């Protein structure tokens, strides 16, 4: 009753029919089947990051010409959980779906290579671990970049250091417009939780 | 020594990347490496925690401040705090978002763009990914008082439809229906905290409303036109209205603060797609107010 | 006679023979400086708390120290308003004369402690939040603490800073960098960058000539340190 | 003179065309190499059963 | 460590959806879900008969 | 006796040569032989050694001379040997190359071609293949003296940034910063050899600089413009500077020789691709100085 303050923490509860963990199994067994637990499992599913990427013919294009753009939006699960965390380790699987009006007077093919991060086009070589597909017989390019880093983990959008882990270079022959989808590899995981930034809603843009 | 073929004709379907949107099953992505058995190590000595930092039991178990209230001697009793918050005294129980702020820029002399900007608790931020939810909510209401402020404060649940005010661009709660003597608090689940020496309380609200899962639309596109999804997303509201008025001497200040924290335990979700009529666009703050934000569209 | 290779701290020699070394007849103990204090190691010396900052708040307030946390941040001009910014470990290393005691070393593996001694009168209420954000002025603009909403600021790691319940906080800011063992010579360390936010405005009687003060102070010291490679340089 | 392809997605029941997003669990076939689109919708419901 | 191929030539017929009108046999329909082992429960507590 | 097909439809993707850049996994290359079980013998009686001659523990464990120094009575004390070597007294610890010579031919009346020609230790020559390295270095410094030359010679490590001089086409070390009394050698790891009867020393330097792997760029494209990769490739330098001046009578010669050997133990590497901005072109010496070398370009 005296003049002062205490803390006396009270976890007082409302409705207390049954244990919560028991009803959640019974609720998902009749409504879902699938039981989503860990967000590490959502970095294994290939969500499409773009719908159209019109690549100019005969140019060794790094994916960082698209990754700097498409890590802002958070459309996929890699860049939407780029805001709840700070570090990451693990390689990024990429799949490329061809959507080109192909022409019979050419033999279309697709290459792929490695560059370290954030280098430009001409300042890297080409003999490395490669992969090749032929989109007449195989429209999907099934490529996984490994995790070849100097450091054990990487923060997002670092300082003036560059070329400290590896990523993809994408070479074609014809002006192939595609779909690009991605997720992390088997050992891709974030860490070091922070609080989340904001969200953006609908932009109907009424006149007055 | 070179016999004939004894195996049957293996049937065939040409499906490149069969079922790519599943977290299980061996995938045909070619590693650009030296070794096919490319094995990174475990999670030892990399991230400086030992807590598994990605389980939804831990991501949504992260407390965030939602409301900061100003409870005055001017304010009456048996009536929630109407402050132009605008929710404030009526906190909707439920995991997805319920609030929004509207950014009004200019394009031409008679056309503008109203972009909805939402706040994001970490319980809210996960739920935007998924479509249908089910979670046991939590709230830790704390009074920021001196040694001399006393009083009795009531927090009571109410299941079902939240009273609202549809406007041209937002939904505000309706304090005309929660006053009186026209909405008693004698049959609801309630807690009557005491400002004499008790300060904090945590009010766990389990999930009960006539359906197996609610929706994660929340406040996206909630207005005079499209407000069905806002009703079918919460299972009601807490309501903080005072039983007894604030007793404060002239020395201490007449304004106290009520900070409403929020998280969600035992969270389960249904589909890995957004139920909203737009992609998961993360709001990037513009440098100058005359600049607008790029809008993601729905063509393929 | 052939093998004269002796070892100092970090130093080795190579002579033809042991060069006929004479020494003390008997090493008798002398004046009692050993009996007055035990020797403080260099890992023991970088665990002393230092008085860094002394923050005074009056409510008030004309100044930025009691602008409350914004519910929404719509543009980068109206960023999140704070009290002070400590850019660790470049603040804790320079202050307290520590950097003139870890000279001629190269790599450091520290954990910064932070304590807030607080001392205010009973007639004043309020609440603050002590958040840290690594790479807060290195990452892209949208990911910093100063651009997110009030629910996003508080969602960062930290501790409550209520007046009447907490006269002391203990926060352990971990070794939170990607580089192994912080560089010192030509240092641009600034990895974890601390903040101090007021959630509610500080409240007192609106009649003035009353002096409602707050008077926060900040103590920092390192922990779990390992200091390894010797050099000849250092940054001034 | 075209490259024909087929997508598929999810909507909840009885929504119209423009009032839903597109990033969800997908499937894609190419009818030059595969004329059959082999898709199964799961049962992701709020209720345990649905009347007609 | 990278030996030559020892398996015979697997014969082939291109039949998409071979025998689709049968209630038995594993079918190639892709689930649009999160989990490949998508298992609904049994018939308990759903339909109010037994 | 001829039943119906019971096997499911085997799914399909048409990928010829799936994952060809891996040293493991059964490959579909057709042998042009008589027997499918074409088995060459083991390594018995073929190569006249019994040492496994391809492991990186043995290839990089091959000693090579890098520098030949001339240490004079004219040269001062507490200052490294600046001889126009130009590195000489400052040997950078690290596995990839650090030196280059420039070949200047003529094309037109006002245009020339400057081709960088590098020396190659066998520790250096392996590292050009790979991108990122980590290795415990070794150096065997030997004094070529008479029976009468004496003195004391100091070799001290220094971790981190090597002092340099960026020029238009090459990087030279900076002996203005390593002299004095402006750069002491009292806190570094050091060894003080004695020229009285001791001759050789092997100075093993393990790998310590704040990263898991350095880079294998070295001196390729190192100039005034592009010299970030040269700093992030070494973890510092040894430095051979004399404590006490050379004492030599008039009978014997005033010049002694210091031969710096080099290899690398415990070598591990990361990627099988060159980090440099060019393919692994091996320099073929032209017959006459007026002839130029064919240059590999980057188109496909």
């Amino acid at each position: 009753i005296n003049i002062g303050n205490k803390t006396n923490e009270n976890v007082i509860s409302f409705f207390d029919s049954t244990d919560a963990e028991t009803q959640n199994h019974n609720a998902l067994m009749k409504g879902c089947g699938e039981f989503i637990v860990n967000l590490r499992t959502l970095l294994r599913t290939f969500r499409t990051i773009t719908d159209n990427w019109i690549l100019q013919a005969n140019t060794k294009t790094p994916i960082t010409d698209l990754t700097n753009t498409t890590d802002a939006q958070g459309r996929d699960y890699m860049s939407y959980l780029s805001y709840l965390y700070r570090f990451y380790r693990g390689g990024r699987r990429y799949k490329f779906f061809n959507t080109t009006p192909l022409k019979q007077s050419q033999t279309c093919y697709i290459r792929s290579f490695l560059i370290p991060r954030n280098y430009s086009a001409d300042e890297i070589n080409v003999d490395g671990p490669s992969h090749i597909t032929y989109p007449v017989i195989n429209p999907v390019h099934e490529v996984e970049v490994p995790f070849y880093s100097q450091y054990r983990k990487i923060p997002i959008a670092s300082t003036s250091d560059k070329g400290y882990d590896s990523s993809l270079m994408y070479f074609s022959n014809t002006a192939t417009t595609q779909i690009v989808a991605r997720a992390g590899n088997d050992d891709f995981t974030f860490g070091w939780m922070i609080g989340p930034p904001q969200l953006q809603g609908e932009s109907r843009s009424v006149a007055p | 020594s070179k016999p004939r073929n004894q195996q049957q004709v293996c049937p065939l379907q040409n499906v490149p990347a069969w079922g790519y949107s599943l977290y299980k099953g061996i995938d045909m992505s070619v590693p650009l490496a030296y070794d096919p058995n490319n094995e990174l190590g475990d999670l030892k000595d990399v991230f400086p925690s030992a807590v598994d930092e990605m389980a939804i039991g831990y991501v949504c178990g992260n407390p965030a401040v939602k409301h900061v209230l100003t409870w005055k001697t001017t304010d009456a009793i048996q009536k929630p705090i109407a402050n132009g918050d605008d929710w404030g005294g009526v906190i909707p129980v439920g995991m997805p978002c319920y609030s929004k702020s509207i950014r009004t820029t200019r394009i031409s002399a008679t056309e503008n763009r109203e972009t909805e900007v939402m706040d994001a608790a970490p319980c809210e931020y996960v739920a935007n990914m998924f479509s249908y939810w089910r979670a046991t909510m939590c709230y830790r209401i704390t009074v920021v008082k001196t040694a001399f402020h006393t009083g009795r404060l009531e927090i009571f649940f109410e299941p079902g439809v939240i009273p609202v005010k549809p406007t041209v661009n937002n939904i505000g709660p309706d304090q005309d229906r929660l006053t009186g003597a026209v909405a008693p608090s004698d049959n609801n689940y309630k807690y009557i905290l005491d400002l004499t020496n008790d300060t904090e309380v945590t009010i766990r609200v389990p999930f009960v409303s006539n359906k197996m899962f609610l929706k994660t639309a929340g406040i996206y596109g909630a207005n005079s036109e499209n407000n069905w999804n806002f009703h079918e997303s919460f299972s009601g509201f807490l309501c903080i209205r005072p039983v007894t008025k604030l007793m404060a001497p002239d020395t201490v200040s007449d304004n106290v603060s009520i900070v409403v924290w929020k998280w969600a335990e035992d969270v389960v979700v249904v589909e890995p797609k957004p139920l909203t009529s737009g992609p998961t666009q993360v709001y990037r703050p513009p440098p100058t107010a005359s600049t607008a934000v790029e809008v993601l569209n729905v063509e393929l | 006679s052939e093998n004269s290779v002796e070892t100092q701290e970090i130093t080795t020699f190579h002579d033809v023979e042991t060069p006929n070394r004479i020494d003390t007849p008997m090493a008798q103990d002398t004046s009692s400086a050993r009996n007055m204090d035990d020797t403080h190691s260099i890992i023991q010396f970088l665990q002393r708390p230092v008085l860094i900052d002394n923050i005074e708040i009056i409510a008030g307030t004309t100044a930025d120290a009691n602008k409350p946390l914004s519910r929404y941040v719509l543009d980068q001009q109206n960023s999140q308003k704070y009290v002070r910014s400590w850019t660790l470990p470049s603040t804790v290393l320079r202050a307290g004369g520590k950097a003139q005691k870890l000279a001629n070393f190269k790599y450091l593996r520290c954990d910064v402690q932070v304590k807030l001694v607080l001392n205010a009168n009973p007639f004043v209420a309020g609440r603050m939040y002590l958040a840290y954000s690594p790479y807060d002025d290195k990452v892209d603009t949208a990911r910093s603490v100063l651009q997110t909403s009030r629910a996003g600021v508080t969602g960062y790691p930290g501790v409550e800073l209520d007046f009447q319940l907490d006269n002391s906080v203990e926060m352990t800011i971990p070794y939170a960098s990607f580089q192994e063992a912080y560089d010192l010579v030509t240092g641009t360390e600034d990895f974890v960058q601390l903040y101090l936010f007021p959630i509610t405005p500080v409240l007192g009687p609106k009649s003035e000539s009353e002096s409602s003060k707050v008077d926060i102070s900040v103590y920092m010291w390192l922990s779990n340190i390992s200091l390894v490679i010797p050099t000849y340089r250092i940054n001034p």
